[PDB]
């Protein structure tokens, strides 16, 4: 449920600064999560910010500093300052306190409507509207609208 | 959990578990076949 | 003190307990077995039932119709009431209601008898018996027959009648089905209670409902008045059923234990009967036949729907539709879903997760079980020929089961499977008797049998035991099994209908409270124990006594 | 012969409900909540008052949880599975369903985001819930051989309960949070004439007009083609807003959609659907027609239908935080940007607790011989104490946190009366006749018979 960024490489532990402002000390065996490089965050001016953007701190316990965006959360942003000497420049600030400087898959279905009516198939892939049905009787996989499919 | 195989020699319904050897329980034949699936098998008559 | 017995039915009792200065009615039971003597009410005018030959008495031919050697009354099915004239029902103060099956005939007492007291029952008994009353009134009033036949209820004529009609008792007290406004007025005066809730009645007695385990909401009652307790043990189950398990600990150290609602046909394992029901259902629908299950909309139908849910995937009967036709079918299913707090710990652990407590709810979303209010509406457009229908009244005299038997009785592939033990199986089939249908009788009564109640009475040790006369005798079907009776160290107290039992368990020592003003004024003189002479003025208020210093 | 009450939690404050009651030699804790707004390890109540490196199971015979609000139930996993308590934790059935998912949400908030070093894990949350004994409405459960508690419908949230703690002839009624006015999805608080020795009640403090104005604002904004973004922070407010909206949308019969978001409001919707008997009279009575919590208009928001154009109603997950600020920024400077906090901004507030007159009515209708005030502001408690001691002529108390309050009580001796003497006293005097008898004060029991029965059984 919690993400983090390591600030110092040690022999048997990881020094990671999470969204606390406090550096924790954990073992090697943390897991890896896919970073959202296309995530969108909002500052106090409701302006869109993304990765590698310089933002200023105007509120919070550390107002006045300036940081660069590395990773994003729902209400937090990771900051870097090369002049800041604590924990290798890693820090965290809240997003609003800154300013810019299917279940159908694998199920057997019946096409109950249309030209392929009566054909029995297994859904290989599906969306909100269409579904890829692997027909039992033919060698074809066809795209069927999900309003024409009945799960059997 | 309960899996049925059919012996290739004597054609016997064989309840065996997993990781136990493929061995017919009353004739000892070591080749068995899976039963036909219970899923829906529908073909157009073309 | 005294105990009036207004019903002779074992599983449908109506006992009035005259206890201290408060009169308590323990349940009210409508005997629907009286309806078996009447010709069934169909949804459409069937040719076979209409032109049945009349039965003649050389002394009435329009009143009596004979079908396959059995004579049936051609009027509306009338209901054997609890006998309402032994004790004036305006003198009873409280009606304690255990089951929804034992809440029928409540419109008869609460309206026609001048009863002005209050009624106590749990939430699910009131709601489910409201549904059952609704479908009973609907079934009687769908196609209204008249109450034409009256001469056969005569003392001179009923002697001359054949055995099924001659043996009917208290025929003059039989009445037509109550109407819907009587249902609403009867259920408007019910005060809702929960399990292990103390109810004080005029400061004299204290009644609590204790969980019985038979049905969801079904409750046993204990009546405490200071240092004496009466335990009323109605229909209870010691098996792993859906509702909360039986509360046996609170029944202990009771002076008299009134027990009713034991198992009809006790020589039947309910799990074996579930297995027989599922096996016969699978055998019938595998042959292309039809299964008809006459059942109540609530109760054992939930258990057999659970077992059929566990059975259809194993038997490969997913293509067989399950139809549940009842005017209160949807309300019954929804009521079973929302009464999770009244279920056992296995079922109410499911609603801590975001999940329905009963597994039959998943049958609707998977469309395996389809429920309809009636045959006519859209069931006639969604009907597939090999199917299972849970419908109708189990008495086979009214409801949609009559139409289904008239439809399917001419084929031997179709079967009817009986799961309710309330009605006689032969007498249920008697007005349909020339039928090629195979009839399977597998009753799934889960109430207390005789070994269970022997263990319960050994655990509780009541000072006195009050039971119906049928529990002291062996059942007439057996008439030789000595284990099929109640046996205690005191040889019980049996009662019949309209019998008054005098309980010599009345004692002295009514409790009092003494205020600390008098407590200081009493010197604890040494006797060896202690003695003290007290002079106080007695204050009584709401049947609670106080001692005041003069 | 005394009742000692020590609120280790709220006292003259709001949040962290925790009240200790020592009635008749049995110690009962009445809530166990956490103080939101503190992050300096004062969230959990100071349990060092009860035991300093001691077993809390011996000290506490019963733990009562009123409702699922975190200021009444948030410190429960800590108190059980960190300090050590394996005794009975009594709780209401809808409370036992909502409490794990709100504790896990605050565990998600505190451990991931905002500074929790000494906290509880999900495993010990499940362990704490494994010790919880659920009780029904008005069910007298016997925790001990002589101590019994009984829950009463409080109507604050779903499954909010008022608890009466009776041992012997002495009773204490604790009302955690309640509202004497019914909501659109909950009933009002109800208590019988218990006449307890002490009523521990909250003390912290039109509705149809406010609801009509809110509905008129929503209807005027949605009929102009714009989309509303009303946020919800509490579960009870969210369910009340959804049910009031849904009956409005069904009554006006307009088909433009209403949506609610998050994976927690859906769980709240399911649990409210499964707990119909703990709701208002309308929901119970019209349940046979349809389940009112099975919404036919309010549907799940797949990012509010991917934020599609057109008039629609959207429920935001928080009341700020994520899943609301994106909608607020995406809809700022629009046609109808109506956001109603509890770029047009409207203010519609719904009270979840009782006001001063509701507390006055509860004290009048329960009729205790003493009142104790917790869960509120000190000035409001002083004003309400003046109102209690003036209008109803009954003692009121002002305990702070950690401040014990003792009360003297007068127990009544239970004595048996021989039935012949009792019927003789019913005979003469019914026409100030004195009752003269002998009190056989035997061991562990008391009998009061006549002198003849004294001499014949001496
Ligand atoms: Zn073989
Ligand atoms: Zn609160
Ligand atoms: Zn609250």
């Amino acid at each position: 449920q919690t993400v983090g960024v390591i600030v110092r490489l040690e022999r048997e532990t990881f020094q990671v600064l999470n969204m606390y402002g406090k550096v924790v000390t954990v073992r090697h065996q943390v897991t890896r999560k896919k970073d959202n490089r296309f995530a969108v965050a909002l500052d106090s001016e409701q302006n869109n910010i993304h990765v590698k953007d310089i933002v200023k701190v105007i509120d919070g316990p550390h107002s006045g500093r300036e940081g660069e965006i590395r990773h994003l959360f729902r209400s937090f942003a990771f900051l870097h300052c090369k002049k800041l000497v604590e924990n290798g420049g890693m820090f965290v600030c809240k997003t609003r306190h800154l300013v810019l400087a299917n279940e159908l898959i694998g199920q057997t279905v019946r096409i109950s409507q249309g030209p392929y009516k009566g054909y029995i198939g297994v859904v290989k892939d599906a969306t909100e509207s269409t579904a890829r049905v692997e027909l039992h009787s033919t060698c074809q996989t066809i795209s069927v609208d999900r309003q024409r499919l009945t799960t059997v | 959990q309960p899996m049925i195989y059919i012996c290739g020699e004597c054609h016997t319904e064989n309840e065996i578990k997993s990781r136990d050897p493929i061995r017919c329980r009353e004739c000892g034949y070591r080749i068995m076949y899976k039963k036909r699936t219970k899923r829906l098998v529908v073909f157009d008559a073309r | 003190m005294k105990l009036y017995c207004l019903s002779g039915h074992p599983t449908l009792p109506c006992n009035v307990l005259k206890f201290k200065s408060t009169t308590i009615m323990l349940d009210c039971g409508l005997d629907m077995t009286s309806t078996l003597n009447f010709l069934p009410l169909p949804l459409v005018q069937s040719p076979r039932l209409s032109n049945l030959p009349g039965w003649s008495l050389k002394d009435l031919d329009k009143e009596l119709k004979e079908c396959s050697g059995h004579v049936f009354v051609d009027s509306v099915p009338e209901f054997c009431l609890p006998e309402t004239e032994l004790i004036d029902l305006s003198t009873v103060d409280v009606i304690l209601i255990s089951n929804y099956h034992c809440m029928m005939a409540l419109p008869y007492i609460t309206e026609h008898t001048g009863f002005t007291g209050t009624v106590y029952a749990t939430e699910p008994t009131v709601q489910i018996g409201r549904l059952l009353m609704e479908e009973l009134v609907n079934f009687i009033e769908r196609v209204p027959k008249a109450q034409s036949a009256s001469l056969w209820k005569n003392k001179d004529i009923q002697r001359l009648l054949p055995s099924p009609l001659k043996d009917a008792v208290e025929v003059s007290t039989w009445r037509r089905c109550y109407t819907m406004q009587e249902v609403n007025s009867a259920l408007s005066k019910i005060q809702l209670v929960g399990y292990s809730q103390k109810i004080e009645l005029f400061g004299a007695v204290q009644v609590t409902p204790l969980s019985s385990g038979y049905a969801l909401g079904s409750s046993n009652w204990i009546i405490q008045s200071h240092y004496e307790k009466v335990s009323y043990v109605s229909g209870s189950s010691l098996l792993t059923t859906h509702p909360q398990p039986m509360d046996q600990a609170s029944l202990k150290n009771s002076d008299v234990l009134v027990l009713t609602g034991l198992t009809q046909i006790p020589t039947a394992n309910p799990d074996g009967m579930v297995g027989e029901f599922c096996s016969n259902l699978a055998l019938t629908v595998r042959n292309g036949g039809n299964v008809l299950v006459p059942c109540y909309p609530s109760g054992v139908i939930y258990d057999l729907l659970e077992c059929l849910y566990q059975y259809i995937d194993s038997a490969g009967l997913s293509s067989v539709p399950l139809y549940f036709i009842s005017p209160v079918a949807n309300s019954s299913l929804e009521f079973s879903q929302i009464f999770a707090e009244w279920l056992c710990h296995n079922k109410q652990s499911k609603v801590y997760l975001p999940e329905p407590p009963f597994p039959h709810a998943e049958l609707i979303q998977t469309n395996k079980l389809k429920h309809y209010p009636s045959i006519h509406g859209d069931f006639s457009n969604d009907f597939r020929q090999p199917c299972v229908v849970f419908t109708g009244h189990p008495s086979l005299r009214f409801g949609d089961v009559v139409h289904f038997m008239e439809l399917w009785g001419k084929s031997s592939l179709n079967t009817v499977i009986f799961t309710e033990p309330d009605f006689s199986y032969l007498e249920a089939l008697a007005p349909y008797q020339p039928l090629a249908m195979k009839c399977i009788y597998c009753p799934i009564d889960t109430r207390l049998n005789f070994i269970q109640v022997s263990k319960l009475l050994k655990e509780v040790q009541p000072l006195h035991v009050v039971c119906p006369e049928q529990y002291t005798q062996p059942p007439p079907a057996q008439s030789h099994r000595m284990d099929l009776m109640i046996d205690c160290q005191p040889p019980a107290m049996s009662y019949r209908r309209a019998e008054v039992l005098a309980l010599p368990f009345k004692r002295r020592y009514e409790k009092i409270e003494i205020m600390p003003e008098l407590a200081d004024s009493l010197v604890p003189m040494e006797i060896k124990i202690s003695l003290a002479t007290v002079s106080a003025v007695l204050h009584t208020k709401d049947n609670k006594h106080l001692l005041q210093p003069p | 012969p005394e009742i000692r009450v020590t609120p280790l939690g709220a006292g003259q404050d709001v949040g962290r409900s925790c009240i200790l009651v020592s009635i008749a030699g049995k110690n009962v804790m009445l809530d166990c909540g956490m103080h939101m707004g503190f992050n300096d390890d004062r969230r959990f109540p100071d349990f060092s008052y009860i035991t300093q490196n001691g077993r809390l199971t011996d000290f506490l015979d019963c733990v009562i949880i009123s409702h699922f609000h975190l200021d009444h139930c948030g410190a429960l996993p800590y108190f059980s599975e960190m300090v050590g308590y394996d005794g009975p934790i009594y709780m209401t059935h809808p409370t036992q369903a909502i409490c794990p998912i709100l504790l896990e949400d605050y565990r998600k908030i505190a451990v991931d985001k905002k500074g929790e070093a000494n906290f509880f894990t999900s495993q010990m949350i499940k362990d704490c819930m494994k010790k919880v004994v659920a009780v029904h409405l008005h069910q007298t459960v016997q925790v001990d051989d002589e101590l019994e508690i009984k829950a009463y419908y409080a109507g604050h949230v779903l499954g909010a309960a008022m608890f009466q703690i009776k041992v012997g002839s002495e009773s204490v009624v604790y009302t955690g949070d309640y509202n004497m006015t019914p909501d659109r999805h909950l009933g009002a608080a109800w208590i019988d004439k218990c006449r307890p020795n002490l009523l521990i009640t909250e003390s912290t403090y039109s509705k149809r007009c406010r609801e009509r104005d809110f509905l008129k604002k929503v209807h005027e904004t949605v009929e102009r083609g714009g989309k509303v973004l009303i946020p919800v922070f509490a579960l009870g407010r969210a369910q009340e807003l959804c049910i009031l909206l849904e009956t409005f949308w069904e009554r006006m019969n307009l088909k433009v959609p209403i949506y609610f978001s998050t994976g927690l409001t859906e769980k709240a919707n399911h649990y409210y659907k499964l707990f119909i008997p703990w709701t208002n009279q309308k929901i119970r009575k019209t349940f046979v027609q349809r389940n009112m919590f099975e919404f036919k208009h309010i549907k799940a928001f797949d990012r509010a239908f991917a934020d599609n154009p057109g008039p629609m109603v959207v429920f935001a997950t928080p009341g700020h935080a994520g899943q609301s600020l994106q909608i607020f920024r995406k809809w700022a400077g629009n046609e109808k940007n109506m956001v109603i906090m509890p770029m047009q901004v409207e203010y519609m507030s719904f009270s979840a607790h009782a006001d001063a007159k509701g507390i006055m009515q509860l004290v009048g209708q329960a009729e205790p011989e003493s009142v104790l005030l917790v869960h509120g502001e000190a000035k409001k408690m002083e004003f309400l104490k003046q109102k209690i001691e003036q209008e109803l002529r009954v003692n009121c108390y002002m305990p702070a946190n950690g401040e014990t309050v003792t009360l003297p009580t007068s127990p009544s001796i239970p004595v048996g009366i021989s039935l012949g003497l009792l019927k003789r006293e019913m005979a003469q005097g019914l026409l100030p006749r004195l009752l003269h008898g002998t009190l056989i004060m035997k061991e562990s029991n008391f009998r009061l018979v006549s002198s003849e029965q004294a001499l014949k059984e001496l």
